[PDB]
Formats: structure tokens, C-alpha cells, sequence
């Protein structure tokens, strides 16, 4: 199951 | 035994007017189980394990939406990185990440992971505590501060200790026939003269799964660490892996050498000799 | 930082003349991801060649497996030709059944 990433580098 | 779930993600900007490419590959140990790719023209280009197909569209659609949204985050990341490093918009650059969890044989969490790289160099990673960041480069201090203000470690930690473990345990059960079976290596020893004073002894291991293996050459029971040549483990193309270890021995002294093979699929380790 | 591809050419199953098998060219340890890989039969590019989808290793480097169905013989010679930004000219690695 994928992790949702919202905050960019 | 123990198991790991990992996603290996790539976001790459391309030359000229080329659209960036995004990929996410999920593995349980060495088995690829899902693949999302912006280059995919149909479901055939997003292959998935049969036990993932069985999860049906609710699972697929939810993961496809996550991939699509993660791609928006990565577009901003690529733009921010070219700013940190004073790079032109014209260049092609690569952002990658590896993340996921390790569980023991009982299914209990052992370790969480979340690492990022830029142009193939470590950039920033979650520490083992899953509560702080380690910055590989000066510029990663900027990311670290943004991620501290947004409480990103707490969110990544919740996924790594929760969702990641629960889904890894589920996949191990649904895909048990392939994921919980360890294939032992098929072994043999070959001899190749090099001169009238020396010959190569090569110890082979084929058809094994998982990739993890230990191949050592010993002389009279003593380890020959400095003089053993080891090829990188390679895929056979059928889910199994291959490797060899070679040692240059004097002519006539071959009976003094034994190859030691350690693999999870072996009930007991092997001790091999050249058998002419 | 650019990394030059490592190349291995080998068969899927132990090589036996006259027995159907797969010839593999494993290209790994490279960065960036664009690469050119050709499988050669007696110096001529093999047409029917499949490849894995772009993936990478724990050290961040990319890898691809290129493969073709074949029946090895005594006379037939096989090689893999690779091109990447780190190489001034294409690199050729022959299939050695002993490697």
C-alpha cells in the first residue's frame, strides 16, 4: 500500500 | 522468517519539452508486486501480482490516486531542488526515494525506512527513531526545517508503523505460495587452468530465492577473504538469482579448497569440492 | 554524479548446446537512467529482445535485464553491447559460459 506524500523537498 | 516491504520511487525531469517521468515499484523482499509508471499506456504497463489483482478496483484506484498525487509533490520537489543547487530548468535531474518496513517472523515491526536521493547522491533520510531527519548535504537543512514545521516525521512514522506493517502482513498471507517459499541454490564447482602453475576454482549458485546468499572459499578450513573474486548477484529472469565466487589456486592443491554456501532455503549449509 | 554500467551476459538455465534457453544481459550500477543495450549474435543485433522495466538498487543505481530466447550451439557467438553517457564508445561483453 503506497504512502501518500504531500510535503515537497 | 523476516520480511520487508519497500517502495522504490523515481521522478525524473527530461530534456527539452519532455514531460517528467514518475515511477513507483513495490517489493516484498525481492518480489516486485506492483508498478506505477507515468510512461504506462495501459494496465499491462502497470503489472501487479495476482494477489494484488484479487484486491480489486477499490485497492487499485486508491493506490493509483496516491501515485498521481505523490507525482504532484515530486514535481515541486524537483523544482525546489534545482533552486537549492542553482541549476538550470533546462537540465534533466533525478529524485529517488526508498521507504517501507521490516517485520520479524511473528509480524512485529523491526525497523522503518524513508530515504531520498538527488542525482544519485543521498539527500535526506529518516533516522531509525522515525522522529528526526539526517541531512546528507548542506541543502537538505532547508528540507529538514520545512519537514519539522509540517510534522512530516510523525506522518511518515504513522504510515511506517501502521499501514506499512498491516499491508505487508496481508500480502505475506495472500501471496504466501510465492513470498514465504525460499528456493535453495543449485550448486556445482568448475575448474579452469590459467597456467601450468595455477587454476581457477569457481563455485556456482543458481536458481535461489531470496537474493541474499553467502559464498566463501576456504583453504584447509581457513577463509580466503582477500583472494576470493565474487560477481554481483544477478537475476535469472524467472524470479531466481545467480552468483559465483572464484579463487586462483596452485596446480595440484585443489583438494585443499572447499566452497561454503549459506542460504535461507538450505536446511543446512553446504561444503563443496571440485569433483573431477 | 555519473556511474558507469556494470555488465553481465549469461544464460537463465545452465548452458547446453541444442537445448532452448534465455540469453540475459544484466546492466546495473549506472546513473543517470538513460542507456542503450543491444544483444549480438555473431556481431549482428538480435531483433526479438525483451527487457525489464526501469528499477534501481539500494545504492540508488539503476538496473535493467535484457533477454532473448535462444538455443546455444558450438559455433554461435553471443555478446551484449552497451552505450551510456559515462562511456566514450559502446562497451561489448561476450557471453562466456564459464562466467
Amino acid at each position: 500500500e503506497l504512502r501518500s506524500r504531500y510535503w515537497a523537498i | 522468517g523476516s520480511h520487508s516491504m519497500r517502495y522504490f520511487d523515481t521522478a525524473m525531469s527530461r530534456p527539452g519539452r519532455g514531460e517528467p517521468r514518475f515511477i513507483s515499484v513495490g517489493y516484498v523482499d525481492d518480489t516486485q508486486f506492483v508498478r506505477f509508471d507515468s510512461d504506462a499506456a495501459s494496465p499491462r504497463m502497470e503489472p501487479r501480482a495476482p494477489w494484488i489483482e484479487q484486491e480489486g478496483p477499490e485497492y487499485w484506484d486508491r493506490n493509483t490516486q496516491i501515485f498521481k498525487t505523490n507525482t504532484q509533490t515530486d514535481r515541486e520537489s524537483l523544482r525546489n531542488l534545482r533552486g537549492y543547487y542553482n541549476q538550470s530548468e533546462a537540465g534533466s535531474h533525478t529524485l529517488q526515494s526508498m521507504y517501507g518496513c521490516d517485520v520479524g517472523p511473528d509480524g512485529r515491526l523491526l525497523r522503518g525506512h524513508n530515504q531520498y536521493a538527488y542525482d544519485g547522491k543521498d539527500y535526506i533520510a529518516l533516522n531509525e527513531d522515525l522522529r528526526s531527519w539526517t541531512a546528507a548535504d548542506t541543502a537538505a537543512q532547508i528540507t529538514q526545517r520545512k519537514w519539522e514545521a509540517a510534522r512530516v516525521a510523525e506522518q511518515d512514522r504513522a504510515y511506517l508503523e501502521g499501514t506499512c506493517v498491516e499491508w505487508l502482513r496481508r500480502y505475506l498471507e495472500n501471496g504466501k505460495d510465492t513470498l514465504e517459499r525460499a528456493d535453495p541454490p543449485k550448486t556445482h564447482v568448475t575448474h579452469h587452468p590459467i597456467s601450468d602453475h595455477e587454476a581457477t576454482l569457481r563455485c556456482w549458485a543458481l536458481g535461489f530465492y531470496p537474493a541474499e546468499i553467502t559464498l566463501t572459499w576456504q583453504r584447509d578450513g581457513e577463509d580466503q577473504t582477500q583472494d576470493t573474486e565474487l560477481v554481483e548477484t544477478r537475476p535469472a529472469g524467472d524470479r531466481t538469482f545467480q552468483k559465483w565466487a572464484a579463487v586462483v589456486v596452485p596446480s595440484g592443491e585443489e583438494q585443499r579448497y572447499t566452497c561454503h554456501v549459506q542460504h535461507e532455503g538450505l536446511p543446512k549449509p553446504l561444503t563443496l569440492r571440485w569433483e573431477p | 554524479i555519473q556511474r558507469t554500467p556494470k555488465i553481465q551476459v549469461y544464460s537463465r538455465h545452465p548452458a547446453e548446446n541444442g537445448k532452448s534457453n534465455f540469453l540475459n544481459c544484466y546492466v546495473s550500477g549506472f546513473h543517470p537512467s538513460d542507456i542503450e543495450v543491444d544483444l549480438l549474435k555473431n556481431g549482428e543485433r538480435i531483433e526479438k529482445v525483451e527487457h525489464s522495466d526501469l528499477s534501481f538498487s539500494k545504492d540508488w543505481s539503476f538496473y535493467l535485464l535484457y533477454y532473448t530466447e535462444f538455443t546455444p550451439t558450438e559455433k554461435d557467438e553471443y555478446a551484449c553491447r552497451v552505450n551510456h553517457v559515462t562511456l566514450s564508445q559502446p562497451k561489448i561483453v561476450k557471453w562466456d559460459r564459464d562466467m
